[PDB]
RNA sequence: UUGACCUCAAAUCAGGUAGGAGUACCCGCUGAACUUAAGCAUAUCAAUAAGCGGAGGAAAAGAAACCAACCGGGAUUGC
RNA sequence: UUGACAUUGUGAAGAGACAUAGAGGGUGUAGAAUAAGUGGGAGCUUCGGCGCCAGUGAAAUACCACUACCUUUAUAGUUUC
RNA sequence: GAAGACAUUGUCAGGUGGGGAGUUUGGCUGGGGCGGCACAUCUGUUAAACGAUAACGCAGAUGUCCUAAGGGGGGCUCAUG
């Protein structure tokens, strides 16, 4: 690993410093990683894709949707998140103009394993466009679990434009918890792209309403 | 007799591989069409 | 002129094809064939403008 | 092991094949005695799966050849953007990662798609490299 | 440059070691056989020394010394008179030279085993078989 | 350095009472003179620098010392030569400048 | 080829090594044909002693420290303390060794000593007249013989304080062996601050 | 015009010298394969045989840009 | 046969690629407008204005940064063709 | 006259190269070849009631599979009628 330790401890720090004291936000501001991959085309190589669960969650109160079966309603009721059933989603009717109302409604869905076949049926590709796409659920699985974990996910897939971007947490967690969670976030990183870390065109960590930090 | 030349010998007479031979060939090799660009009677 | 593998086509075209006019030029490359190939290639291109057309 | 060592005698037709590191269908192959005391020579004629091109081998009927695996997998299209599927596996695993085909059955798929068929797509992998042969409509479960 | 082995047609006519035909080097120098055809050139000359004055890339240059030995003021002159002893016919071509010696490995130390007091001579030392007359 | 007496360790032998003897002339065989120092600084003087030389200078000049004597270790032999060469050429970089 | 149980022989003879075989009959002729030479070359040199003499000398490795022997000539130190140059020891027959040197002051002073009884020993003719005649020698060497240093007497009082032997050469191994590790050990704690 | 210098020539110019033979031993160059590996290609045979150049009664080597690590030895050669 | 180094010196132009110093730039349609994309973002405010709900649009707008692609000047610059 | 620091030449490096060199091209086997594997193994039988025991004898099988189809414990009883 090129990064150190005691470098992203000490940017980490000055990061904190401008966030929490000198100009405080009323909204909770998330940190976030901004990556830039080197020597690579999107059109020729592998396009990498995969997805870590952090331990503490980036962002608590993020809105999720679960569409979802009887049992997987009943269930979200106890959860307290918002559902449509399949009744509701064939009331939608494919109509364009509603469905994309609901994508940028909800930054995340949660589907069912028997209805995860016809969510494009009835709702579309438009998706797949969007890049939301429901995770599976099942009925042995916890969905207020399954929430938290969707809610702590990071997700790398190179897409066509060689930078990404990823939530690391928020601001208000403490300082060994973010270093840890940016350092595995950063291997997670390198252990998708081939070639590790010379492949790695720049990695800075910013907060939200913060300046840029740049990490080689 | 294929002792001879590259295209002797067979129980019939016939050449085996192509007549039409490489430029790069070597001394011994060339025997035939040296780097004909096309073949054949046109019309 | 500066993407790979084009000077070493560009030393031949010196090299024996200096002393050459058009109608000669014309000639042997219609004898050899070349022109036919340039002009799948551009038809290549003909069909890919088209069926996107198609499509829409 | 992704490939494993066999005999070109224990080889038959619909079978695959390692010819000049490429993955490769057999459609012909033909046995010929040598000498007359010697052992018969295999001639196989075989068609590369990804590429389309006709290649062919001659070898003696002992020896061994490379043979690859092939596994053919069956996914439910999401979307066709830029040339590249968007696939979704059962227990809902989606990749994204092939590209799309690139011939007739590319614009089939397209237009397909575009009108608006749920689409089962069969994509095969051999060798560390991914393609889609074949698409077919789902007749239930619509 | 190298020495070209002069074979017919690259043809070697064994085994696969010893194919080889162009890269193989000579054992000489350059030096050595320059003043050898010097000392052919004036056979009643004695060739002393040698060094290089010039070169390109065709051609090395050299200038060879060289003194009478029939000559009275090398007869006498004892500093230079024993080149007028018999056993100092064709230096050069029994590699007596500066360069001679070089390339034949004539120097003390034990990075020079093999060619001390010649190769041959060490070699047939220590490939005979000594018998005595009671037998040890 | 004189010895402990017994077989092993740092100083090991035997102490017998030492000598030390005449210095040998032919030690001192690479010992710069007046007559050669004052031949060589009337050479450089006069036949100047060599072309891997010149383009040394510009390294010193440019891309610093270790560049430099990256280069000069590929040019001539050894890690040391390459040291003493960058060695004198910042030396006349030093002179010239003072020139 | 490989048969009972019988030690795996190294036989080299498998070149043309009956080219190259050297039987030694010419032993009793040979050491006849010695004795020859060596009388003929005395009566040539008639007076003198036949060899030079040579140096008492330390034997160089640990295998052989133990002994002392002959060496090729004395060192030039040796030559000026015995007071005479080596040109003329050189022609009064000494044997000068222009490249050994003097560290060990026992073998300096064994050789000076050696000298003086040498120059003691020997009648140096003037080189123009008489030649008083004088029965020569065979062998400086039979006439100097090397004498091995006596190291100790026979007989002493035990003196035991308490150190085994053995303890004092495991402390100097494990001291040699754990030397460099010390210094650098004390070079960064010199440098921690 | 005349006299030098440098470089290059010519003489049946004055006086010399080299070649060829021998080659057991010696100093070099060049250089195989049979054979062994129970096959065979690296290896081995062998830094050999054959081939070429050059000496003497011996030749070659030889007075350290050595060996060592010891209380240090001290040109070369041979056993 | 192809490339590099040497033989191998002497002169002019024109392009291109890096280093690190800094600048500006992005118009199918629809949509209040010129939408390079991404990712965060519900509050940021300097105006108490801009976003957000809402309109349209694949992609939505404040306020932040990042990454490409372009054009753009300069160095006792490094270089290649 | 032409050509010109390019050819040429030298040394490395990649390609091409049956023109040429060297070598190889299993075994069992009712002769060899084709066929088969009786070539490393396992069950039943031949096999003659200890053990051992052949044939290209007979009927078959192996180059895998399993985080449980391993280990411990508890409860229950299966095919069929
Ligand atoms: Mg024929
Ligand atoms: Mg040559």
């Amino acid at each position: 690993s090129k990064i150190t330790s005691s470098q992203v401890r000490e940017h980490v720090k000055e990061l904190l410093k401008y966030s929490n004291e000198t100009k405080k936000r009323n909204f909770l501001e998330t940190v976030e990683l901004q990556v830039g991959l080197k020597n690579y085309d999107p059109q020729r190589d592998k396009r990498f894709s995969g997805s870590l669960k952090l331990p503490n969650c980036p962002r608590p109160n993020m809105s999720i949707c679960i569409f979802g079966d009887a049992f997987d309603v009943d269930r979200a009721k106890s959860c307290g998140v918002d559902a449509m059933s399949v009744d509701d989603l064939k009331k939608l009717n494919k109509n364009k103009k509603l469905i994309k109302k609901l994508s940028k409604k909800y930054n995340a869905f949660i589907a069912s394993e028997v209805l995860i076949k016809q969510v494009p049926r009835l709702l579309g590709p438009q998706l797949s466009k969007a890049g939301k796409f429901p995770t599976p659920v099942s009925h042995n699985d916890d969905l207020y679990g399954k929430v938290t974990d969707v809610r702590s996910t990071i997700k790398f897939q190179l897409k066509k434009v060689l930078c990404l971007a990823v939530a690391v947490g928020n601001v208000e967690m403490e300082e060994d918890v973010l270093v840890n969670q940016i350092l595995m976030s950063v291997n997670f990183f390198v252990s998708l792209l081939k070639k590790n870390w010379q492949n790695v065109g720049s990695l800075v960590v910013k907060s939200s309403m913060g300046p840029a930090f740049r990490l080689y | 007799n294929p002792v001879d030349h590259p295209h002797g010998g067979g129980n019939h007479q016939h050449i085996g591989k192509a007549s039409t031979i490489s430029r790069g060939a070597v001394s011994g090799q060339k025997a035939g069409l040296i780097a004909a660009r096309r073949t054949g009677l046109l019309r | 002129s500066n993407v790979r593998g084009k000077r070493g086509k560009l030393k031949k075209i010196q090299k024996k094809y200096a002393d050459q006019d058009e109608t000669e030029r014309l000639l042997r490359l219609e004898a050899l064939g070349t022109l036919k190939g340039i002009e799948k290639q551009q038809q290549r291109k003909k069909e890919e403008i088209m069926k996107r057309e198609v499509r829409e | 092991s992704a490939t494993y060592p066999m005999q070109c005698s224990a080889l038959r037709k619909n079978g695959f094949v390692v010819i000049k590191s490429r993955p490769c269908k057999i459609v012909d192959m033909s046995t010929s005695k040598t000498g007359k005391h010697g052992h018969a020579k295999v001639h196989l004629v075989a068609i590369d799966i990804f590429t389309g091109k006709k290649l062919e081998d001659l070898s003696p009927s002992t020896h061994n050849m490379e043979v690859p695996v092939v596994k053919r997998n069956e996914y439910q299209l999401l979307d066709i953007d830029d040339g590249f599927l968007s696939l979704m596996n059962m227990d809902g695993d989606t990749k994204d990662d092939v590209k799309a085909p690139e011939g007739e059955l590319g614009d089939s798929l397209q237009t397909a798609f575009d009108e608006g068929k749920d689409l089962m797509v069969t994509i095969i992998s051999a060798m560390g490299e991914e393609a889609a042969i074949s698409f077919k409509e789902a007749a239930r479960t619509d | 440059g190298n020495r070209k082995r002069p074979v017919p047609k690259g043809a070697t006519y064994g085994k696969p070691t010893n194919q080889g035909v162009n890269e193989l080097k000579y054992q000489r120098s350059l030096r050595a056989t320059a003043e050898e055809r010097v000392g052919r050139r004036a056979a009643n000359l004695r060739v002393l020394n040698s060094y290089w004055v010039n070169q390109d890339s065709t051609y090395k240059y050299f200038e060879v010394i060289l003194v009478d030995p029939q000559h009275k003021a090398i007869r006498r002159d004892a500093r230079y008179n024993w080149i007028c002893d018999p056993v100092h016919k064709h230096r050069e071509a029994r590699g007596l030279t500066a360069t001679g010696k070089k390339s034949r490995g004539i120097n003390k130390g034990h990075k020079f085993n093999n060619t001390k007091a010649g190769r041959r001579k060490t070699w047939k030392r220590q490939n005979t078989l000594s018998l005595w007359r009671y037998r040890k | 350095t004189v010895k402990t007496g017994i077989a092993i360790g740092l100083n090991k032998g035997k102490k017998v009472t030492s000598m030390t003897p005449a210095p040998k002339i032919s030690y001192k065989k690479g010992a710069a003179s007046n007559r050669t120092k004052f031949v060589r600084s009337l050479v450089r003087e006069i036949a100047g620098l060599s072309p891997y030389e010149r383009r040394l200078i510009d390294l010193i000049r440019n891309s610093g010392e270790k560049r430099a004597r990256k280069v000069a270790k590929k040019r001539l032999g050894s890690f040391t030569r390459a040291k003493a060469k960058v060695e004198e050429m910042n030396n006349i970089i030093a002179a010239s400048r003072r020139h | 080829a490989i048969s009972k149980n019988l030690p795996i022989l190294k036989n080299h003879f498998r070149k043309h090594w009956q080219e190259r075989v050297k039987v030694h009959f010419d032993q009793a002729g040979k050491k006849v044909s010695r004795r020859n030479a060596r009388a003929t070359r005395a009566a040539k040199i008639a007076p003198r002693p036949l060899d030079l003499l040579r140096p008492v000398v330390r034997a160089p490795t640990v295998k052989y420290n133990r002994k002392v022997r002959a060496g090729r000539g004395f060192t030039l130190a040796e030559v000026k303390a015995a007071g005479l140059t080596a040109a003329y020891a050189r022609t009064i027959g000494i044997a000068v060794d222009h490249r050994r040197q003097n560290r060990n002051q026992e073998i300096f002073d064994a050789n000076v000593q050696r000298l003086k009884e040498y120059q003691s020993k020997i009648i140096v003719f003037p080189r123009n007249g008489k030649a008083p005649e004088a029965e020569q020698v065979l062998s400086a060497a039979a006439t100097f013989p090397i004498a091995q240093p006596a190291t100790d007497v026979e007989a002493r009082a035990v003196q035991d304080n308490g150190e085994s032997a053995f303890r004092t050469l495991r402390l100097a191994r494990s001291e040699k062996k754990f030397r460099g590790i010390r210094e650098k050990r004390a070079r960064e704690k010199a440098e921690a601050e």
